[PDB]
């Protein structure tokens, strides 16, 4: 199923302005775990795995213009 | 005439309206100042055909009760029955209709002569009696009787109308502490207490950990509001719960539980009593309550540490944790909090909480005590808790030998017609 | 735990001596019959068998409340006596952990045991760490040991003197290994937690499953009633085959001697059927069960049963009944047939104890002829749960007369016991301010 | 009945039988002049011998009054 979403986004023609949104989104999340760290220890590790997911999303996307992978090879 | 005030009161409430001059009506208040006035009892019991015992018929007296005996002669037997009967009195105040414990396959005595078991008792509040009686068959036979619930149900009603009246009635507790009282944690070394939740617990015990929760929060209630430092307490609450909704805006069940939460405690204001029974009333009473059965310590605190909560003991010069204690005040502090925090938690209206009713079964009194502890255990209970009724089980001289002419009954076994039958007996 | 030149130093006849002087001997000689046939082999398993286990001594420092105690215990029988808080269970918890590293060495060397917590040493300010040392006699052969702990929080170290338990397990596994069935000693420990007591179809039976723990808990009941089983199914196995053939001969001999009673009493015929029968007779009387006091079958079944018995004098018999699925043990109290569950919580206590320690023994000493009488050492916590003062007086004798050969050490709590025993084996605790310090006195009567 | 009937389908065994030793119990089989466990059978010898042993089992419990149970009737369905 993972391997069909990427690709999609492929067929998408996602433009940098897809990275941005995800920066913007994770910058909000990051933001949000600062005010929640101030006056729920599981809400605080789940936001802190999204914030990393998010992190590893921007690595992946840096790659991409590394030649990317060809998600749609993979899938062919 | 306490059937007869409550047919009023619900024949005049029945026909009438605006629930306001419901809680005018002075049938009311004559219904809760007779049901305050009227003491918790259970004056008899009749035994047929459970386990060993054939027929047996039981009389208790008001305070105190205690079975002496041998190995062997039925003295958990008459326990687990009263237990049996309770079940069902409290599962159908607690809920309507709720089923109870039933009667096992086993329970039922051996000989091929009996064909079906059952338990008869009487329940008398000054002056109302009730009674009831629960059966069960043998296996693969007719005549499957029932059982009766009619007066336990009727019971059952005025209690729980009085609550719905009135959110501050109190209510009769019923529990047991069996064997299983004694672990290897012995009930000590193994989010939040919600305010008060009744509980219709089960009568035996398993956990101790609420316990520690329930101190900890009136801990902290007794520190906010006796000893303020904490200013407009209610508007930060509020604040708090604001910045949670932001944060919200800005795991979804945990953060909507705590959101609930916080405007739970922002509702102080809401409560806002601050009584003479305070907290920190509660508190010291709780602990003088304690440190009477054990006049060998000092005093006890709870420490904050670590980001946690810790219960600290002196004994001499030594401070020491609660891991370290042994099993003989493990037993006594384990049995008295649990006493003392039902007691303190189902009458919250009382000026002295440790003057309710209620009933308790203790099996094996005089488990892990030295004999100088066995001599005076019973007198320190019964001067405690004086408006309750205890029925005790045990079997070491030293017990018996500080007891009452009155209130001693010995089982023995006598065979009568070439079959052996077990029969008490006074002094 | 190594070889040596046999230094001569003077003439001795220790165990040591013989253990080197195998070894010596084995580092040379590769055929295994001369080995398994050599003099040095019969000195140091004759020496290894008449000796006798018997822990000698024991010291504590800083360990939980006592600060610094020693006693001493007696070969066959000791009791304490105190009130609560006066440290009886300490005691026990020290021997038990310094028996534990002996346990560990014997089923592989250089494997650890058990360390104290690190919230047992004492509280006070002065402290630093604390230690626990030991002795063990064999009749004439000595060792010892040190355990101990430093304070968290400290900087300086302390170690363990582990020679002595090393040295002494090297000679039980070294006769273990060139004797078919060596015995072991016996270690248990029967703590408060018995009270709890209230699959994989397991097919082999050894000597080192009892040897996984020191103490009793759960699921030890639950091997009991399959070791149970087992056994019995055993003896049916034996009360088939060529036994039935000598039953049913010689029942058939009873039957024509009954006939000679009979028809006015009646050579010839009747002397070949009298030497007939005499000569069956004398054939199974040969045979003597084949494997005589060997053979055990029934005569263990019975042997077990009988001793759970003899603590229960209101039972008449167990049986173990087979159900459609299941397998049911019934007992038989008066006139009326009991089980296993409708059962009092004092006889369930000494149901599970006398059997586990019969398993115990029985598991351990196979050779023996009766197996209740092997060596060894058990710790008993507050004797007296669940135990009416009827049963109180008699409980210590019969412990002492059914097993005879084991070192007991038992702690009470009631003065009802007290009155049945010897005054050369009472130790009683106390509490004395001395030199402006609290401490704990051991006095004899 | 059902060891007869599994020895009547393999005869190149002698006897089967339940042995309880001094420490264990086993299943022993002898073939030819050998002593083997049935832990030493392979899959295929598992198979068959479970296979046998429940067909044997049906027909033994269906026909309570035939003087010689396997010549009862039926249908067997094999994948
Ligand atoms: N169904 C039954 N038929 C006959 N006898 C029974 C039956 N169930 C239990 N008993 C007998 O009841 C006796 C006592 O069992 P019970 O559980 O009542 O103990 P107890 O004397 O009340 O306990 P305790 O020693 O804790 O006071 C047992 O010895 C058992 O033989
Ligand atoms: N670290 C410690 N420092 C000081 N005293 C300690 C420490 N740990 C335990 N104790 C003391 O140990 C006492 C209990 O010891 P122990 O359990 O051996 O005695 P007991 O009551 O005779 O035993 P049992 O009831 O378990 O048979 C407590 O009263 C406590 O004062």
């Amino acid at each position: 199923v993972f391997l069909h979403n990427r690709a999609s986004q492929e067929k998408l023609s996602e433009s940098q302005t897809t990275i941005n949104a995800l920066f913007s989104d994770i910058q909000s999340l990051k933001a949000t775990l600062t005010q929640l760290s101030a006056i729920d220890s599981t809400v605080i590790k789940g936001l802190e795995l999204s914030l990393k997911e998010k992190l590893n999303y921007m690595k992946s996307l840096q790659s991409g213009e590394h030649k990317f992978n060809n998600a749609v090879s993979l899938y062919d | 005439n306490l059937e007869t005030c409550y047919v009023d009161f619900l024949e005049l409430e029945s026909h009438v309206i605006n629930e306001d001059y419901l809680k005018e009506s002075v049938e009311l208040q004559k219904l809760i100042s007779t049901l305050n006035e009227s003491k918790f009892h259970l004056n008899k019991i009749g035994i047929h055909d459970f386990k060993r015992i054939r027929e047996l018929q039981i009389s208790l007296e008001d305070d105190l009760t205690v079975f002496v005996g041998d190995n062997g002669f039925g003295k958990s037997t008459i326990l687990d029955a009263i237990a049996i009967v309770l079940s069902w009195l409290r599962s159908n105040i607690e809920k309507e209709s709720k089923p109870g414990t039933y009667i096992k396959s086993h329970e039922v005595n051996n000989s091929v002569d009996v064909e079906y078991a059952s338990i008869d008792a009487n329940i008398k509040l000054k002056d109302f009696n009730t009674s009831i009686l629960i059966t069960k068959a043998k296996e693969g036979a007719y005549y499957s009787r029932n059982n009766e619930l009619l007066g336990v149900k009727k019971l059952a009603s005025i209690y729980r109308l009085v609550n719905k009246y009135v959110d501050n009635a109190s209510l009769p507790l019923m529990a047991y502490y069996s064997i299983a009282r004694s672990y290897i944690g012995g009930g000590v070394d193994r989010v939040w207490s919600k305010f008060d939740v009744y509980d219709e617990i089960e009568f035996d015990r398993n956990d101790f950990t609420d316990f520690f929760q329930w101190l900890v929060f009136l801990h902290n209630r007794a520190s906010q509001e006796k000893l303020s430092e904490s200013q407009t307490t209610i508007n930060a609450l509020f604040s708090d719960i604001q910045s949670l909704k932001a944060t919200l805006t800005q795991v979804i069940k945990g953060l909507e539980l705590s959101l609930k939460e916080k405007l739970n405690y922002m509702k102080s204001l809401q409560s806002g009593e601050h009584k003479f029974n305070n907290a920190v009333s509660l508190y010291d009473s709780v602990i003088n309550t304690i440190l009477k059965f054990l006049p060998e310590f000092q005093w006890i605190k709870l420490v904050y540490g670590d980001d946690d909560y810790k219960i600290i003991l002196k004994k001499g010069e030594v401070e020491l944790d609660i891991q370290q204690l042994s099993q003989g005040e493990k037993t006594i502090f384990t049995l008295v909090g649990d006493l003392a925090r039902r007691l303190i938690l189902l009458n919250p209206n009382l000026s002295n909480p440790l003057l309710g009713y209620g009933i308790v079964l203790i099996d094996e009194i005089d488990l892990h005590l030295h004999p100088q502890w066995q001599q005076t255990i019973i007198e320190r209970l019964t001067s405690t808790f004086p408006n309750v009724q205890f029925v005790i089980t045990t079997h070491s001289p030293q017990v018996l030998s500080t007891v009452s002419s009155r209130s001693v009954r010995i089982l023995q076994e006598v065979e009568v017609d070439g079959v052996n039958d077990l029969i008490v007996s006074h002094p």
